[PDB]
């Protein structure tokens, strides 16, 4: 008993979940400039402090 | 956890071109006055003396 | 179940040391500080630029 309850909690927290990263994907593809950016404002608050 | 560790990335991105927009025209007009200035300051300082 | 949330609580405390320089205010305010000193300072230089320039 014990463990069927806890499946069935489970499998509705695993819906929940699904629905919230589908959401998240259709914003992502341009990432690969991060690191570059960072570096790039860190590079220019040094030059003017 | 990869919900989590793409919400905080957003909020980096954000942050990181609210300050790149505002640093760019500072850090191109720098040597210009840096220069202009201490020949200014150095050509005063000669006056009190 | 234990290990693996507190690997995610390692993963994000990483990722905010990382980008605390630009990121976070305490850094940032100090050189707000910095910039205000300098624009007073200019604003009197502008503001004498006659007896500036007879001397």
């Amino acid at each position: 008993q014990l463990l069927i309850k806890q499946i069935r909690d489970m499998r509705s927290e695993h819906v929940a979940l699904q629905n919230q990263q589908k959401l998240a994907e259709k914003v992502d593809r341009k990432i690969s400039d991060k690191d570059e950016n960072i570096q790039k404002t860190r590079c220019m608050w040094n030059t003017i402090m | 956890r990869d919900l989590t560790l793409l919400q905080r990335e957003e909020r980096l991105r954000d942050l990181i071109e609210k300050q790149d927009e505002v640093l760019t025209p500072v850090v191109t007009s720098k040597d210009p006055f840096k220069d202009n200035y201490t020949t200014f300051a150095t050509a005063l300082d000669s006056t009190r003396h | 179940a234990e290990i693996n949330q507190k690997s995610l609580e390692l993963e994000l405390l990483r990722l905010e040391k990382e980008t605390a320089d630009i990121t976070h205010p305490l850094y940032l305010g100090q050189k707000h500080q910095a910039l205000q000193a300098m624009n007073s300072h200019l604003e009197a230089v502008l503001r004498e630029k006659r007896s500036l320039r007879q001397r």
